[PDB]
RNA sequence: UAUUAUAUUUAUUCAUAUAAUUAAUAGGAUAAUAUUUGUAGUUUUUGAUACCAUGAUAAGGAUUAUAAAUUGAAAGUGUUAAUAUCAUAAUCAAAAUUUAUUAUUUAUAUUAAAUAUGUAUGUGUAGAUAAAAUAAGAAAUUA
């Protein structure tokens, strides 16, 4: 005939309330307060896991520490090298940025002792064969043990 | 802007000079906030559940 | 002054054409009548000018008067010659404007920018820290550095 | 001016009072705030688009770190990062599947449940009509793709297949 | 259409079209579904 | 939720979602409601241990309220805890004025 | 005093995706929970006035004295006792307040009527439907499936709108009655279609800050500088506060009762009164150590 | 696209010269990788800060048989040379061996010695229309 | 006649049951009733259906490091699997191990939920890797190979049930099964009580004995197993002279029914009435009286009852704090109870 | 597998679930990875207890495990593929093929528009819209607006 | 934690099998079929 | 290193013809335009630069 | 959409002239990044000249007075030593503290690559000609 | 102000009606548009084949 | 005829895809008891595929208008619902330009964060071509 109720009746609220539970993490009862030690270190299962950020997770962190170390053996975390201790064998290992020392850069770290140049227009042509003599006294640096 | 004591600092300039004559770089490659870094774009801003944007945090 | 790379040519006709936007630039004809003021200058052109562009604008949102079908059609070309001194009006104050900065600029012994000739000093354009090692219109090698136009003391 | 961050005990002073990096030093040590040291006092920038009420978005609190040389690569960023554990990306990820249904439940267990049988796709069921129909009016197009085959090849002690006309 | 289903759930097309609700009819509960009330199951769990 | 993630194999885990996004823990106090008297017949705080507070906090303060929003765990009655626990060492750091 | 007080604020938020849904929803709601608000004041204030009834020095607990003389000092430069009568005079002035509030309340919830109510504005209404600006999601796309030309999809952007309004019902009752948020809790399933809600409560609480466990201490000899607050320091070098302070204490041998004090820093009968278990201190004991 | 290089051409439409965000692209077609660029060698297309520990086709990570070819990815180092060993890239068509090893390639991944698009094309791949048009670019000749 | 893939499969269950079943038929698929899953496969097929289907990171991919061909065709040019010996002149190996990939258990929540750190996923519940076999998640020897065919396949046969069944995965999955997969009582009525537990529930017992509470719970926040009852005795001992209820409350809730009712034991609600007592808590010291009560559930199901003495002693505990407490009403109840 | 019995219509729609997977290992691996790089990058001292030495043994050993965590997902979110649930169509997250909110791509987000299977609500296709946000500061605002609101306001403890 | 998976599908179909069962379909929403659709008061005075 | 004495393949890549003209699609000759400006004609030249 | 067409196979052995054509381009590049680090460098530590424009005040005062005397009497052996570079000059031009800010707002320098020509050049063609195989972004002589 | 000032002596209206300063040019941009290179007004380049 | 104006302005150097197995349900604490702790019948079919395998939504201005009004349309542009019977081609990083259907930053200061384009100085310069009367400011030859 054409009608709907502008307000749920009290009856058909009282089935919608009565056919569902009530969950017990509505009531909050408090008498004894916070447990500062025990309650955030409580069972392993029942933990209350910090969420977000790596800033939250401190004890998970401590233990990340301890397992990586107690896994990880400085036999397998030696060999990994920096940038830098690699790119130490290049004929021109450094050379200032031009943007500030770039009136610091020297003509001597130029390695002219490994490519050749003709005087005649001031060019360097081309480049000796360095990877024959090379010979390093350090291949890797003073800290490293095998 | 509290400092480390025993830290020779310098205070935010106040000639319009020094920063065009500082070595001090543009924002060349993508550009982040560690929060809206999730949504990875203006254009695709993602949000997880539709809350109001002037929505009063109890 | 700043702006001393190249610039474009625009003719008169549409350099006021832009109407309200620059040529009626309100703060540039005040810019320019301040070089006037400075000079000791009777602003009649540019006062005209701005005359003309103030009842321009004013009667721009305005719709234009009706045309009679008249086989004879004269209002076309009054109206025709109507524009025409408006426009030949605007094309002596534009000329005026551009002498006495050129002037003006020699006198403050201010560089003008690229191949902008200023007869105060140099026959020819002022060609100095230029995109090309050739004249951009004698198509003559520059000098390093920029060529130097006035004095030297300031 | 390049001045010495200087700061005198409270015991120097012919006053004693509490001083800013103290209080500073035990702010971060409450809540636990990492003091970057290598913060230069030459760059207090603030977002004026952000803080500064004289643009559109003018926000009040500074939208982003005007700070060119930034990226997740750094460590200072890692430490401030929201995780993706439990954000819209899990969301997506366990709600967005081709089909819903196997979102909500199995396929089989509802068929088994609402029904008996447990029913085929749409598109299967299209292709099992077609074979009912085109191998009703006509054979002799069909192959024999299976999974394994030992059975076909191999059928068992009895069962030896029907030749058609 | 499809072999990929329409959903009648999130599908607007569907929950309004006059076999089901339309938006501007007022929306109200229809009756209420009191079923885990007029028999509710024992407790048997798979897992002991 | 009571429309769609109310039920099924995704109830659960949208519940998890949801309390989780809401897990904030929001706690508000009134510094002249810290301006009380400590049972010791001390004022619990005066205006120099208020001052101590409002330096000790930068932006946790407004309007003469103090707020810290517990972000850290999933459940709420352990940002309750770690809130409760932060708020009452913020006191007792503020109360050596 | 009446509607700017407070002690749980239930702020719930109906999320629909139309505005009209929510517009009527919140109507429904608001209705359901004056409603129901009226009859928890009901009940709250026929308690509240009971009880201020007969308020004299004869009607009063010995928890209440223990818990309004629990105190070492006050303001007259000396410990206060608070009687049966000067207690009576603090609960009644607060009753007073509490009443005072809670009628208010009933007062805004018999208010409105079909004629001329007024939901969007809480002085004349209890609870008032505070709008909440609608989340809004528009977002441009293509139309066409063009694979060769980028300009003839652009020409196609159709925008459409994710829209997804709210309202937010304002409880603000001046005390935390755990019935009546029962009955709030379960709109969650008489809610209408596509319409949800959160809850959002605020409530007022009491932590309490306490002397052993979280000190006022003065500053340590070793100053924490900016070292100690280092990148994963957070976590490496700080425990989670509050220190754990041996409350055992090992008594010297030839100790006093006295002498266990002053290396304690406690009050002899306080110690006394945190180890009321000794007459006489031997060797080799644990004592309780007083938070005191 | 139109002519399948992959078998993603089958998959993937081109929508025209459809412009695209700044650095967000589905296909990471690294064409300016052997790039020289004087002052900036060790920051061209290398990783940022000079103090980093390595990329991670420079370790065996776990029990493997071995593999076929390294990636770019990892850096060429005092091994790349000396070792004289195998280092092979996925560059077109199949693969790419560093089998002329020398020092100046220490430091840097191998983007910077694989060269991403090649100034010899054979007209073995390439269309009969192609081929015309890469005339008419004027990369072939005709 | 037939062009099939799988050549031949087997059987699941053996002809000891075979035999004896087939005389019954099986109401099977009605579209396809014949249903040769990923069980049915052989070893090495199914070795080949598990090494593939992966990006990367399943081995089935030549270039994938644990491949097992030397040979690849690059559109009709050869390339051969440079193995570890020569690798390593250049790519120096870092191999720390099966334990490398088995996080610790105090990490889980961290990772969300997991243990292992594999291409497939490690589901710990029954149902979703198991191949024939219910997949047990052996964290000792989590190879690459993947021998055992407990990974949640990505793109094996069967695996879209099982992505369907790990995408409706519950809130807590892995934690939950994890935890009941393990550590159940066994027969012998007895608690789980376990040996790699034993020394740390030492280190427990010895610092909370001491007194040393925040110590002894951040260890205790390493008990991955049950601890024994006396851990939790220790654990709330220490809180007595602090009166530390909530804490005390928090040790006592986190064996009683959480963990086999290993704290329901009565010298533990004697501590935990003690603090009651110490914090001056009538209604602690009734809570505490209640959980010694008990009902049906613990006294009978779970049998974690107390013995009588034990009982006794704590009511004249309560009846020695209510009636010195001046707690007329509560003592006479407790004493009713008497 | 071979096209025998195939149950859904698009065979690419197993890289669907291949996606949500992926999803999956990057939130499992994600703390640990987040972690990793901060320790192995971390240059200025950890803190009192850790430091110089100790820092760069533990350091380079921490880099050795983030090397050793296979199956990691270090994958940038930006990078990994983005494809619609529903007709398999692949969007580059960003530009216009992409509806963020349900995560689909212009095509079948168009027809599901077109057709009644989303509810939305057509407005102007030149203008801003109806979110005064959007309306005031373009795209980017909103972008603000949203992480002001999910993270920025919050006093965080 | 029972609410955290109370919704699980199979627990709804155990729910569901349990009703069968016993023999009840009638208050359950899938198990139920009403074909039966009613029909409105025709109106005399509209007969249009 | 040791640079070889000798290319082999590289350096015999077809040559790659440098653009020819200037301005749009590298074909605007160099030959006097619109633009010019003289200086023969007035103390402001014709047609000026702004 | 017509069915993308299969790219036809690459062929025979051009797997291994792409080899060898790579091979021996790496090659090349040893050479130029040899000779370009080699112009860079000389380029940085070769002294330029003047990066200001002598079009403006204060540096259109005569080269004897004002500016420029400031210039001789203090800064006349720090220009010389950092090599005239524009940076470098303007920086020492800011921490000589007697000309304030006017380092940027009245000083007119040249373009960076007017600026980056050796000390003393006379041509214009010197920019338009330098080496355009050193790959320094410009940065050589 | 021209609202402003009739708000505060009416009469005054009648010269603000007839100026039009109460008067609202019911103008705007063309609003943001990707089809349109500046966003506003112009689409793209249009090629015959 | 009237119910009413285009001859102006700004424009043109344009490119990106990859390394095969999609077939199913299986509940765990604060619940009056299932080891169902760990639920084991292999092998009778074949389309959305590398391959024919219908349908269904774009771009495109030239005469319904002035006031309280918007200068964007249906003729369908790749992914979609009935034709079968060649072959697994599908992003988890690092990638190979021939594809008409594209607005590049122009001479004071030039590489710091997932890496981020080293080429083309030249009289604004052939031919033909682009856009727009909309918060900008334009004015006169209807079929």
């Amino acid at each position: 005939l054409g009608y709907m109720h502008r307000y749920t009746p009290w009856e058909w609220i009282a089935v919608q309330e009565a056919d569902q539970p009530l969950i017990a993490e509505q009531i909050r009862q408090d008498n004894i307060g916070t447990s500062y030690f025990f309650s955030l270190n409580r069972y392993w299962r029942y933990k209350a896991r910090p969420h977000g950020y790596i800033r939250h997770f401190d004890n998970e962190v401590r233990d990340l520490f301890q397992f990586v170390d107690g896994v990880t053996p400085w036999k397998q975390a030696q060999k990994i090298r920096t940038y830098w201790e690699v790119r130490a064998h290049h004929p021109m290992p450094q050379f200032n940025r031009p943007e500030v020392a770039m009136h610091r850069n020297t003509v001597g770290l130029l390695p002219a002792h490994m490519w050749e140049t003709d005087k005649k227009t001031g060019k360097v042509k081309a480049v000796k064969d360095s990877v024959r003599d090379y010979q390093t006294k350090t291949p890797l640096p003073k800290w490293v043990q095998l | 802007m509290q400092q480390v004591p025993g830290k020779i600092d310098q205070t935010p300039f106040e000639e319009d000079q020094t920063w065009l004559l500082n070595p001090i770089p543009v924002q060349q490659l993508e550009q982040h906030h560690p929060e809206k870094d999730l949504q990875d774009l203006p254009f695709v801003n993602h949000e997880q559940f539709p809350r109001s944007l002037e929505w009063t945090a109890p | 002054n700043t702006f001393l790379t190249k610039s474009v040519a625009t003719p008169p006709i549409s350099v006021i054409r832009t109407g309200p936007k620059w040529w009626a630039d309100p703060e540039r004809m005040v810019r320019q009548k301040l070089m006037y003021f400075t000079l000791g200058v009777d602003q009649l052109p540019l006062r005209r000018t701005a005359v003309i562009q103030k009842d321009l604008h004013r009667f721009h949102m305005c719709k234009p008067p009706p045309r009679i079908g008249d086989t004879t059609g004269y209002k076309r070309s009054r109206a025709a010659q109507l524009t025409t001194w408006y426009r030949r009006i605007q094309y002596q104050e534009y000329h005026l404007q551009h002498l006495f900065t050129r002037h003006v600029w020699g006198l403050v012994r201010a560089y003008p920018g690229n191949t902008t000739k200023i007869q105060g000093k140099a026959d020819d354009g002022y060609v100095g820290y230029d995109s090309v090692p050739y004249h951009r219109y004698n198509r003559t090698p520059l000098p390093f550095p920029a060529r130097e136009i006035y004095g030297r003391r300031e | 001016g390049v001045h010495r961050v200087g700061y005198t005990h409270p015991s120097t002073l012919p006053v004693p009072c509490a001083q800013r990096w103290d209080l500073r030093l035990a702010r971060a040590r409450i809540f636990q705030e990492y003091i970057e040291e290598k913060a230069p006092g030459a760059w207090q920038l603030e977002d004026e688009r952000s803080m500064s009420p004289e643009f559109k978005t003018f926000t009040g609190y500074p939208m982003r770190e005007m700070r060119p040389g930034y990226g997740q690569n750094l460590p200072d960023f890692i430490m401030k990062k929201r995780l993706p554990n439990n954000t819209h990306y899990e969301l997506f990820a366990r709600r967005d599947i081709p089909n819903e249904d196997n979102a909500m439940y199995g396929k089989y267990l509802y068929d088994m449940t609402v029904h008996g049988t447990s029913l085929p796709s749409t598109y299967r069921m299209h292709k099992d009509i077609n074979k009912a129909q085109r191998n009703d009016r006509k054979l002799s197009g069909n192959r024999f793709r299976v999974l394994c085959s030992s059975g076909a090849k191999k059928p068992p002690s009895g069962w030896e297949p029907i030749p058609d006309a | 259409v499809g072999y990929t289903p329409v959903n009648p759930d999130t599908s607007p097309m569907l929950a309004y079209s006059q076999y089901h609700w339309h938006y501007n009819l007022p929306q109200g509960m229809e009756r209420p579904h009191g079923v885990n009330r007029t028999m509710t199951a024992p407790y048997q769990s798979a897992h002991s | 939720n009571n429309l769609e993630y109310k039920r099924y194999d995704w109830q659960g885990w949208y519940q998890r979602m949801v309390d989780v996004h809401n897990r904030n823990i929001s706690l508000r106090c009134r510094v002249s409601d810290l301006k009380r008297l400590d049972p010791n017949g001390v004022p619990f705080v005066d205006m120099q241990t208020e001052r101590r507070l409002r330096i000790l906090a930068e932006g946790r303060v407004g309007m003469g309220v103090l707020m810290l929003d517990s972000d850290k765990y999933e459940d709420q009655k352990d940002n309750m805890t770690f809130g409760s626990i932060k708020l009452s060492e913020l006191l007792s750091d503020a109360r050596k004025a | 005093d009446g509607i700017h007080g407070s002690e749980v604020t239930y702020k719930i938020v109906l999320e629909g995706f139309w505005d009209h849904h929510v517009m009527k929803l919140a109507e429904d709601v608001c209705m359901f929970l004056r409603d129901v608000g009226r009859q928890v004041t009901e009940e709250k204030l026929v308690a509240v006035r009971r009880v201020m009834e007969g308020l004299t020095g004869g009607a009063f607990d010995p928890e209440l004295i223990d818990f309004f003389n629990a105190a070492r000092a006050g303001p007259f430069g000396r410990p206060d006792e608070y009687d049966a009568e000067e207690v009576a005079n603090f609960v009644r002035a607060d009753l007073k307040r509490l009443e005072e509030q809670c009628l208010n309340v009933i007062n805004r919830c018999n208010v409105p009527v079909p004629g001329a109510t007024n939901i969007y504005d809480p002085q004349v209404s209890w609870p008032y439907v505070e709008k909440l600006e609608p989340w809004v999601r528009m977002a441009e796309f293509w139309t066409s499936s063009s694979d060769t030309s980028f300009t003839e999809l652009e020409m196609s952007t159709a925008h459409y709108e994710f829209r997804k309004y709210f309202r937010v019902i304002i409880c603000k009752l001046p005390f935390q009655s755990t019935e009546f948020e029962k009955r709030m809790y379960d709109i969650r399933h008489w809610l209408h279609r596509q319409t949800t809600c959160e809850f959002h409560t605020i409530y007022r609480k009491n932590v309490i800050h306490d002397g052993s466990v979280f000190p006022t201490e003065h500053d340590p000899a070793t100053p924490t500088t900016h070292d100690h607050h280092r990148m994963f320091s957070f976590a490496l070098d700080w425990q989670s506060a509050p220190v754990n302070r041996l409350s055992v204490a090992r008594v010297l041998e030839g100790d006093d009762w006295e002498r266990v004090a002053q290396r304690l820093g406690c009050s002899v009968d306080d110690l006394k009164e945190a180890n009321p278990a000794i007459e006489e201190l031997e060797a080799g004991a644990v004592l309780n150590v007083p938070g005191g | 696209l139109k002519m399948a290089k992959s078998a993603f051409g089958f998959y993937l439409a081109r929508r025209g010269q459809r412009k695209f965000p700044f650095l967000r692209r589905p296909h990471i077609k690294n064409t300016h990788a052997m790039n020289l660029s004087a002052p900036y060698f060790w920051s061209f297309m290398t990783a940022k800060s000079q103090t980093y520990f390595l990329p991670e086709e420079n370790y065996i990570t776990g029990d493997w048989t071995g593999k076929f070819f390294v990636s770019k990815l990892q850096v060429y180092t005092l091994q790349h040379a000396t070792s004289g060993s195998t280092v092979r890239v996925k560059s077109f068509p199949s693969v790419f061996e560093l089998s002329s090893p020398s020092r100046w390639n220490i430091g840097k991944e191998l983007n910077t010695l694989t060269k991403p698009r090649m100034d010899l094309i054979d007209e073995q791949m390439l269309t009969k229309k192609q081929r015309l048009d890469y005339v008419k670019a004027g990369l072939l000749p005709k | 006649s037939v062009t099939g893939v799988f050549s031949k499969g087997r059987g699941i269950g053996h002809a000891a049951v075979t035999s004896i079943l087939r005389y019954i038929p099986r109401a099977r698929v009605p579209w396809q009733p014949s249903r040769f899953g990923r069980e049915n496969l052989s070893a090495s097929d199914l070795a080949v259906l598990w090494s593939r289907g992966r990006y990367r990171d399943g081995p089935g991919n030549y270039n994938s490091g644990y491949h097992t061909e030397k040979t690849h065709v690059l559109e009709d040019n050869t390339v051969t699997m440079i193995p570890k010996h020569e690798l390593e002149k250049y790519m120096p190996d870092i191999s720390i191990g099966p334990k490398a990939l088995v996080t610790p258990v105090s990490l889980m929540s961290a990772r969300n939920g997991h243990r292992v750190t594999h291409d497939l996923l490690h589901s710990y519940d029954p149902h979703i890797g198991r191949l024939d076999k219910p997949a047990v998640v052996d964290h000792d020897n989590i190879t690459v190979e993947d021998p055992n065919r407990v990974g949640l396949n990505a793109a094996t046969l069967d695996c879209r049930g099982r992505i369907y069944r790990w995408l409706r995965r519950g809130p807590f999955f892995q934690e939950d099964h994890y935890f009941r997969r393990s550590l159940r009582l066994n027969r012998d009525g007895t608690v789980p009580t376990a040996a790699h537990e034993a020394p740390l529930m030492r280190k427990i017992v010895r610092l909370a004995q001491r007194g040393h509470l925040k110590a002894a719970c951040e260890e205790y926040r390493r008990v991955t197993t049950v601890p024994p009852v006396e851990v939790y005795r220790a654990l709330t001992a220490c809180c007595i002279p602090g009166g530390l209820i909530a804490d005390a409350v928090a040790i006592f809730e986190d064996g009683n029914s959480k963990l086999f009712y290993v704290a329901r034991d009565g010298e533990v609600l004697h501590n935990v009435m003690r603090c009651a007592i110490k914090a001056k808590n009538r209604v602690r010291v009734m809570w505490v009286y209640n959980v010694m009560r008990g009902r049906y559930y613990e006294n009978v199901i779970v049998r974690a009852e107390i013995d009588p003495i034990w009982r006794y002693r704590i009511a004249l505990l309560a009846l020695e704090y209510f009636l010195d407490h001046n707690c007329a009403e509560e003592a006479g109840t407790v004493y009713s109870y008497l | 597998m071979r096209h025998i019995g195939q149950d859904v219509p698009k065979r690419h729609t197993h890289f669907v679930l291949e996606s949500r997977l992926m999803y999956e290992k990057s939130f499992r691996d994600s703390w640990l990875h987040s972690v990793c790089r901060a320790v192995s990058q971390i240059d200025e001292p950890l803190s009192k207890t850790i430091s110089g030495t100790r820092q760069k043994m533990l350091q380079r050993k921490v880099t050795c495990f983030q090397y050793n965590q296979y199956g990691l997902f270090k994958v940038p979110y930006y990078r990994l593929a983005n494809v619609d649930r529903y007709h398999a169509v692949q969007g580059v997250p960003g530009t216009r093929e992409w509806v963020p909110y349900a995560n689909v791509s212009y095509w079948t987000m168009n027809k599901m528009v077109r057709s009644g299977n989303l509810l939305v609500h057509r407005v102007h296709y030149t203008g801003w819209g109806t979110d005064p946000h959007l309306k005031k500061g373009g795209w980017e605002h909103r972008w603000n607006k949203v992480m002001q609101r999910n993270a920025l306001q919050y006093s965080r403890i | 934690s029972r609410y955290y998976e109370w919704g699980r599908a199979v627990k709804q179909f155990n729910f569901i099998e349990f009703r069968r069962r016993n023999g009840w379909m009638y208050d359950l929403h899938l198990m139920k079929n009403t074909t039966k659709q009613v029909g409105p008061l025709r109106d005399f005075n509209q007969p249009d | 290193t040791a640079t070889p004495e000798r290319f082999s393949i590289l350096g015999t890549t077809h040559p790659k013809p440098k653009r020819t003209g200037f301005g749009r699609n590298n074909k605007m000759r160099s030959k006097p335009s619109d633009n010019v400006a003289w200086y023969d004609k007035g103390p402001v030249e014709w047609l000026p630069r702004p | 959409w017509a069915k993308p067409k299969k790219r036809p196979k690459v062929g025979q052995g051009f797997h291994e002239k792409a080899q060898k054509w790579r091979d021996e381009f790496l090659l090349d590049r040893h050479r130029i990044l040899a000779d370009s680090l080699r112009a860079y460098v000389e380029f940085s530590a070769s002294k330029r000249t003047e990066p200001w424009d002598t079009r403006f005040r204060p540096f259109d005062r005569v080269e004897k007075d004002g500016v420029y005397v400031l210039m001789r009497h203090l800064m006349e052996d720090k220009f010389q030593l950092c090599n005239y570079h524009h940076r470098p000059v303007k920086r020492l031009f800011c921490n000589v503290g007697l000309l304030g800010p006017q380092v940027t707002t009245k000083a007119r320098w040249k373009p960076y690559r007017y600026a980056t020509n050796p000390a003393n050049t006379s041509k214009a063609e010197r920019i338009f000609q330098k080496d355009k195989t050193l790959y320094t972004h410009g940065h050589n002589d | 102000i021209a609202n402003a000032l009739v708000k505060l002596l009416p009469l005054t209206r009648i010269p603000l009606k007839k100026s039009g300063l109460l008067s609202v040019d019911r103008r705007r941009e063309r609003g943001q548009f990707p089809g349109y290179l500046d966003g506003k007004k112009v689409k793209r380049k249009f090629a015959k084949r």
